């Protein structure tokens, strides 16, 4: 006798995504990371936006992107650590998306050369990256 | 249409509405409809369901697109239901006033409604850009972000069971 369980990750991180996608809008993404009350849980988007620029063909991805994450950054909405596991992630499935012959190495360093100039993320997470 | 009697019908619908997120019934709802009885009137009561769910949680938004699958088919006829929108969607500036959130929530209850049948697809591309309204057109825009999201998962919502 009640309502169902709430749902989880189904219909949680999509969001995320889309909201950026079609919208664009820096605050609408805002208040909706700042609705979910584990903060160690912000790392999936993290590595999902990441994800999102390796699959995206067009300069508006990178553009929007990248800002994306600066943006929560802009306020301490991302932890550190956080954004360590996410981009020690994509290291890993680098190999599984590239699947030999790496062309895409002309992004993964500039993209993570930003995010290091930026001051996000100090060289020991550049260090992972293969330079 | 124009409304005739404007708040006399928003106070009266006030405890209606209200009794109905408590439980959730539907049938409720409707029985009481027939009662009212109204025409053009009609779409008031799917857009209050609506206005009062914005200020409310979430969980009881997700809700009011039930009460709207009922009505339609019993109560109310899937074109009434289209005049409904129409109608809330010029609602939508005033709400959006104290609540920033409203537009975002508009999106989703077109996006549901098309998705289940309740409201046309085209619905979309008749307003599109047919719009002089920045805050009805963000909750046109949303209305496909969320729409291309459960496209795919709409077997997988209800899947739980422990109440």
């Amino acid at each position: 006798g009640g309502q169902q369980p709430v749902n989880h990750l189904v219909k949680e991180i999509d969001m995320l995504l889309k909201e950026y996608l079609l919208s664009g809008d820096i605050s609408e993404a805002e208040h909706c990371l700042k609705e979910l009350e584990v903060p160690h849980f912000h790392h999936e988007l993290v590595y999902e936006a990441i994800v999102m620029v390796l699959e995206s063909t067009g300069e508006s991805a990178f553009k929007m992107i990248l800002d994306l994450l600066k943006s929560l950054w802009k306020s301490s909405t991302i932890t550190i650590d956080q954004m360590k596991r996410g981009y020690e992630r994509i290291y890993n499935e680098i190999p599984d998306i590239n699947l030999d012959v790496p062309h895409s190495y002309s992004v993964l360093e500039r993209f993570v050369e930003e995010c290091f100039q930026a001051g996000i993320i100090s060289k020991q997470l550049r260090d992972l990256c293969p330079s | 249409g124009l409304p005739l009697d404007e708040r006399a019908f928003e106070k009266t619908l006030t405890p209606i509405i209200q009794e109905y997120f408590e439980h959730g019934d539907t049938n409720e709802v409707a029985e009481m409809l027939r009662d009212l009885n109204l025409g053009e009137m009609k779409s008031g009561v799917p857009v209050l369901a609506v206005s009062l769910a914005l200020e409310g949680k979430a969980s009881h938004r997700e809700m009011t697109s039930k009460l709207l699958s009922d009505l339609c088919g019993t109560v109310m006829s899937t074109t009434d239901v289209e005049k409904s929108f129409d109608k809330l969607l010029k609602d939508l500036p005033e709400l959006a006033l104290d609540t920033p959130r409203a537009p975002q929530l508009v999106g989703q209850f077109i996006a549901r409604a098309v998705g289940d049948g309740i409201l046309c697809n085209t619905y979309i591309d008749s307003y599109k850009g047919t719009v002089d309204c920045v805050q009805a057109r963000a909750a046109l825009d949303k209305a496909t972000v969320l729409l291309s999201m459960s496209k795919g998962g709409k077997r997988k919502d209800s899947v739980w069971g422990s109440g």
